[PDB]
């Protein structure tokens, strides 16, 4: 069990840890969170309470080290900042919790949701898209922009999503217009699974943290690029058979988790009744289907 | 952005553009098989390619032995007709290349994207313009050509004649507009107002018959005429 110390909680705040919430008061007595059942990812992020506007967080792994977050009156925001001092931080987590200072991360045995939805994100993936190497843990907020949304204005504050474009050269071999367009096959299989992301773990790693930034940020660029790797899948005729029984359950949990009240904004309407109606994998994804109609009937 | 009626100078201006019309690509006849059912024989077809601003007509010839053993062809046609258009332009000399092709069908826009990827400064647009090229097999010499043809084939025109000797571009499109609109409201009515006296002729190397300009105000009476007769008869007006 890992714990998260904060120095001070000067504004009123939202804090969310992993798919968990909770409120903080303006100057409220609260220095962290413990009792986090140790992870190979996990995400704490904010949303103030006088500005919803910019939602902000970071990525972290316990097990990379340990991090405390400190408010910074001047750039007016919490951050993520890391001891290497063991022994000190030893020395904070193991009083300030016998204190009764920190509230406990309340996770329910037979709940795995939050691990159904990050298995394949990773902390070393997550770093090559946003790139900050000096520091251990990742942040991202609501108003990041993509490599792919740039293109089309600072690179250090970008969200480096593997691009996909269905309408360019790297998915449409010269000879093959009409085939390649229409049946996606060659894209996903040759060019992004061999040749970029090595193997569908990678592939639904970065699907799951581009799903995970728009729900928990609302950050569009992320909403898109999830939208397009799910896209991608469905509009190809062929498709490794784990590949695809793996994608049914990835997405049912994606959508059990998204807010009820989320919907208008977090699903695209075309995707959704293309990739479950029309496209080759529609009787590929049973379970999602079925949580989709009797859970939000009414995009589709 | 597409096309319409703000900006239709524009389309006479000086950046290249070519209108794409595929209506006529894929043609059949419906006639009833011997066991009763309904069954469909192709026709040559032929993608409409035009220069607003000069005139020229690139009328790529499409021979029902294209469609031999496809399926979905509504669908390939389509796609027949980004690859050769993206062939004529991969033809053409750098500095006559379009900037802008605008497609009379927004159904040919992402087949044309796809085709046109070499290109990424061609522009490639709807417009909502209803522009009347699908009767483009009314004017007499065109439909013989496509019929005639055993093989694929390009076959170059100039839809304007000599016009642009005497008017500008933007008239002579508004009088080729008219004319394609008389002839797709009522055909045999509007090839008779164009024929109705035989000292007027077409010459060899034209489309249109060779009218004065005083005539050429007449006929466009009489086709603004039958295109609003024709409006009346169908609206009960
Ligand atoms: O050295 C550290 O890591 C910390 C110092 C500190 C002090 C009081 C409350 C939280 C803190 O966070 C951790």
């Amino acid at each position: 069990m890992n714990t998260v110390p904060f120095t001070s909680a000067p504004i009123e705040v939202t804090i969310g840890i992993d798919q968990y919430s909770f409120n903080v008061k303006e100057n409220q007595p609260f220095h962290g969170i413990k009792d986090i059942p140790i992870g190979h990812v996990h995400v704490i992020h904010f949303q103030h309470a006088d500005n919803s506007s910019m939602r902000y967080g970071y990525w972290f792994d316990c097990r990379m080290g340990n991090f405390y977050i400190q408010y910074d009156p001047k750039d007016g925001l919490y951050k993520m900042m890391e001891e290497r001092d063991g022994a000190k931080f030893e020395n904070i987590v193991h009083n300030f919790k016998e204190r009764q200072m920190m509230v406990s991360y309340p996770k329910i045995d037979e709940d795995d949701t939050w691990y159904n939805l990050t298995e394949f994100v990773q902390m070393d993936k997550i770093r090559k898209i946003v790139r900050k190497d000096e520091n251990q843990f990742s942040y991202v907020d609501s108003s990041m922009t993509t490599v792919q949304e740039n293109e089309l204005s600072d690179p250090a504050h970008s969200l480096n999503y593997t691009v996909i474009n269905f309408k360019s050269r790297e998915a449409i071999r010269p000879g093959h217009e009409m085939e390649d367009f229409l049946d996606k096959s060659y894209y996903l299989n040759t060019v992004m699974l061999q040749g970029i992301f090595k193997n569908s773990s990678n592939y639904f790693g970065e699907l799951q943290f581009a799903f995970l930034n728009a729900m928990f940020f609302g950050n569009y660029g992320s909403s898109l690029q999830w939208h397009a790797m799910i896209e991608l899948i469905c509009s190809s005729a062929t498709v490794p058979k784990h590949m695809l029984d793996k994608l049914d359950e990835i997405l049912y949990y994606q959508i059990k988790t998204l807010p009820e009240q989320y919907s208008d904004i977090l699903l695209n309407e075309r995707v959704w009744n293309i990739c479950l109606y029309s496209s080759f994998q529609k009787n590929s994804l049973h379970n999602t289907e079925k949580i989709m109609e009797n859970k939000y009937p009414e995009l589709l | 952005g597409a096309m319409n009626s703000s900006n239709y100078a524009e389309l006479f201006n000086n950046d290249i553009k070519l209108f794409v019309d595929d209506t006529n690509v894929y043609r059949v006849t419906v006639h009833k098989t011997f066991e009763g059912n309904v069954a469909t024989k192709a026709i040559n077809g032929c993608i409409f390619t035009l220069n607003p601003k000069t005139g020229h007509l690139f009328l790529k010839i499409i021979h029902t032995s294209v469609w031999a053993g496809q399926k979905r062809l509504s669908q390939l046609a389509k796609w027949k007709t980004a690859e050769e258009v993206s062939a004529l332009v991969r033809s053409l000399p750098k500095e006559e290349q379009p900037k802008q092709i605008i497609v009379t069908r927004k159904a040919m826009l992402d087949p044309l994207e796809v085709h046109m990827l070499d290109f990424p400064n061609i522009a490639i647009r709807p417009t909502e313009l209803r522009l009347p090229f699908s009767a483009a097999m009314s004017i007499d010499k065109l439909s013989d050509v496509v019929m005639k043809a055993t093989e694929p084939q390009m076959v170059l025109f100039n839809i304007y004649d000599d016009w642009l000797d005497r008017i500008s571009s933007y008239t002579a499109f508004s009088r080729l507009t008219l004319l394609l609109r008389a002839l797709k409201t009522n055909e045999e009515s509007a090839k008779m107002i164009l024929l109705s006296d035989p000292t007027i002729t077409i010459k060899s190397y034209h489309l249109w018959p060779s009218f004065t300009d005083e005539q050429w105000i007449t006929i466009e009476s009489q086709m603004r005429d039958l295109i609003l007769t024709e409006y009346g008869r169908k609206y009960n007006v």
